[PDB]
DNA sequence: CGGATGTATATATCTGACACGTGCCTGGAGACTAGGGAGTAATCCCCTTGGCGGTTAAAACGCGGGGGACAGCGCGTACGTGCGTTTAAGCGGTGCTAGAGCTGTCTACGACCAATTGAGCGGCCTCGGCA
DNA sequence: TGCCGAGGCCGCTCAATTGGTCGTAGACAGCTCTAGCACCGCTTAAACGCACGTACGCGCTGTCCCCCGCGTTTTAACCGCCAAGGGGATTACTCCCTAGTCTCCAGGCACGTGTCAGATATATACATCCGA
């Protein structure tokens, strides 16, 4: 799935 | 004339680049609008939406639920520090508050 | 005929959480959020262009408006996302 | 018409409990009523001004939203 | 029977977990119409307009009470007071 | 060339207090004040025109923006001044 | 051409109407600008300016001075109740504060 | 001769609430401004009026904060200001 | 440039407090005041430098400072 | 002399 | 009461900033045409207001008791006042060049217009997430 | 144990896309000169360090009175159902008001100058505080 590098 | 390809798929996005361009052109912001501005704006809006939705879905799963509700949106926003800074003066309807009791009042 | 962002918000939601729904009230709140952010950024870009005696709003104004309005790490990852989309859109003309 | 007395003492107590308050003095209710009256008058004046500029007879949720936003109190979920 | 404070803590926990409105709708609507009477006669209202007004008012009052609690704790008290409310409003700028 | 409101501010001062002067720092402050109020009123009028799907800014929008911005007694007298000036201008063509 | 008559003289004002019209037209506020809007705006600006200058002159005279300075402007604004509301988030350079000592600190 | 504690303090309050000059030294403030700015961009020049604008803003902000802190101190039946008063004032203001 | 925050001395903070109407000060106030001032200054200067960089300049100007201050609801009169 | 009727 | 210590008072005086006058040039006023934005007029139907009956959740009230607010007292330490000593801020000249501001050419980019058609909205239908 | 709202399926209109033309905004290069940086020497004003004492935070105790928890009776909020019309919203049509051009011309801006309001000191009369 689409994830975030900020988290 | 060739096959019509949308600018959203051309830039690899999900948000409507053409609609963003029309709003920028009609919003009384400046005399002229450049070609890359709608692409940049759509990319930024999509990124922010994705962040908020990921956190809200995490809260919904933590509540053992399938559907996202305003309570989950509020919990995610108020628990993320940067998002809390950004949406500092915004009220979310039917959102509630974070559970918090001062230590002095505890028995 | 009223237009909104509901379908695009739903597409992003399906990308992020493949098995998860959203209620209509939460969708309305997301609509309000998107409109609010759009207005903030566009106003900042307009002020910048007027300050520098320009008559055009380009991607440089949008990038500077994002740096002024978003805090900390949110601005860093947003600037990277916007730059990637512009260079990908230009390659395919 | 004396409708401010419809904001009863238990309702103020519920609001204070949601606010995290543990003990409430007996003079707080009148003060709360006054503060609420001031806030409501401030919002409703602007809402009515917007309605009048549109040449309308009905106050709308978008009027209320604009009036709230004018005072730095943005509200999500009503359009 | 319980000691004074136990039921209050339980009520705090109960009301910090839900999202429903805490004021009665009909009295609030009556008050809203009464106030609007002074600015224009024969005014109609939308249900969503009244609901938006109520949500805004409740959020505002809850925030004020959470500031008043800090002001009361600063003076080494547990009970909130009109002086605490006045100090919170003065510092906020209202 | 740098335009400013200095001569008009000086004329108003001459007709309010005849034997009174003003220094350059105070004149700069008054220039800032005039610019700030102009921006506030024009922005409110632009928002009002947008909200009603109108294309032009008229004196009806300026009057409504004054009623939203100025405090109680200031707004009542400002509206009287603006209405009187437009009537005198209209009965001059 | 029957001689030029100033638009400010037609309205009985001291503030410039043509310059206000140009600023409204060039400021990206709307597509079109009506004919009475600059007159209305100039009248409002002139009224507010006169209101401030009268109080500043009174303060300067109380100070036994001939010329108005930022201290006089600040005293006038902070002592007028409605002007203080209008300009409540503004800092005036070299203005100072109002003399005020809390009653409990006095001997 | 020796005045009692508080008399000179009240005289100083009366003196400094009357004037309008800046209360911080210009060269140290300028050094501080340049040191802070060197972290965002290197080899930066400053106009003369920019530093003065920064100093005026800083001094106004601090004076207002002290005004709020004094009320916070008086609320607790005290005369001395303490760090917790500043913390409470900033928390209520929203900083 | 290093350790320039100590140039904001104790008598200067005392003068600011005196203009603020304060009569008594504890000894731990000065460190807190220095920290608060540093935070505020960093916040203003970051935005001013952003404005300067967008215009492709090497000199920060009074207009840049004024715009940065106005962006945070702290409008300043008397510098243009 | 010009005077304000509000005052 | 009386003395030492800051307050405001009235002398003079000198300087630099404010107020005024001039030349010119660019922006405002006058006159004319053209097109579409907005002002009326008229009709449809959505939704706001008003009323009635029942049921039961919430409010109002009185009572008893304990725990928290408030006043009083004692103590020790930390902050204010004043003096002697050290430091570096402020001022006045001088030099140098980095860079902000201005001017002229000339292309690449964006507004505008016509012709197609696929994306997005409105209306229905069903079942499973949620109370 | 359901019941109703979220999601998925068609019809269709309109707004986004493709292609071509024109004119001007802005990118680049070259030149001027102002102002921002750096340094040096002198005064003296302010920062610094120290000592003494007093007054004010702060803890501890005691009294009382006023909020809280609880049981009982009264009230009106809420919910469902019904009816009637004020007014919000849309469509058609016409005219008059604003934009866009082209002449003129004077109002405002840059610049220079010459006095007077108001900063500086000095001597003085007078409140003011504090310990007798």
């Amino acid at each position: 799935p689409r994830r975030s590098s900020r988290l | 004339r060739a096959k019509a390809k949308s600018r959203s798929s051309r830039a690899g996005l999900q948000f409507p680049v053409g609609r963003v361009h029309r709003l920028l052109r009609k919003g009384n912001y400046a005399e002229r609008v450049g070609a890359g501005a709608p692409v940049y704006m759509a990319a930024v809006l999509e990124y922010l939406t994705a962040e908020i939705l990921e956190l809200a879905g995490n809260a919904a799963r933590d509540n053992k639920k399938t559907r996202i509700i305003p309570r989950h949106l509020q919990l995610a926003i108020r628990n993320d520090e940067e998002l809390n800074k950004l949406l500092g003066k915004v009220t979310i309807a039917q959102g509630g508050v974070l559970p918090n009791i001062q230590a002095v009042l505890l028995p | 005929r009223k237009e909104s962002y509901s379908i695009y918000v739903y597409k992003v939601l399906k990308q992020v959480h493949p098995d998860t729904g959203i209620s209509s009230k939460a969708m309305g709140i997301m609509n309000s959020f998107v409109n609010d952010i759009f207005e903030r950024i566009a106003g900042e870009a307009s002020r910048l262009a007027h300050y520098n005696k320009r008559s055009t709003i380009t991607s440089r104004e949008i990038q500077t408006a994002v740096r002024l309005l978003l805090p900390g790490e949110l601005a860093k990852h947003a600037v990277s996302e916007g730059t990637k989309a512009v260079t990908k859109y230009t390659s395919s003309k | 018409r004396d409708n401010i007395q419809g904001i009863t003492k238990p309702a103020i107590r519920r609001l204070a409990r949601r606010g995290g308050v543990k003990r409430i003095s007996g003079l707080i209710y009148e003060e709360t009523r006054g503060v609420l009256k001031v806030f409501l008058e401030n919002v409703i004046r602007d809402a009515v001004t917007y309605t009048e500029h549109a040449k309308r007879k009905t106050v709308t949720a978008m009027d209320v939203v604009y009036a709230l936003k004018r005072q730095g109190r943005t509200l999500y979920g009503f359009g | 029977r319980y000691r004074p404070g136990t039921v209050a803590l339980r009520e705090i926990r109960r009301y910090q977990k839900s999202t429903e409105l805490l004021i009665r709708k009909l009295p609030f609507q009556r008050l809203v119409r009464e106030i609007a009477q002074d600015f224009k006669t024969d005014l109609r209202f939308q249900s969503s307009a009244v609901m938006a007004l109520q949500e805004a008012c409740e959020a505002y009052l809850v925030g004020l009470f959470e500031d008043t609690n800090l002001c009361a704790i600063h003076a080494k008290r547990v009970t909130i007071m009109p002086k605490d409310i006045q100090l919170a409003r003065r510092i906020r700028g209202e």
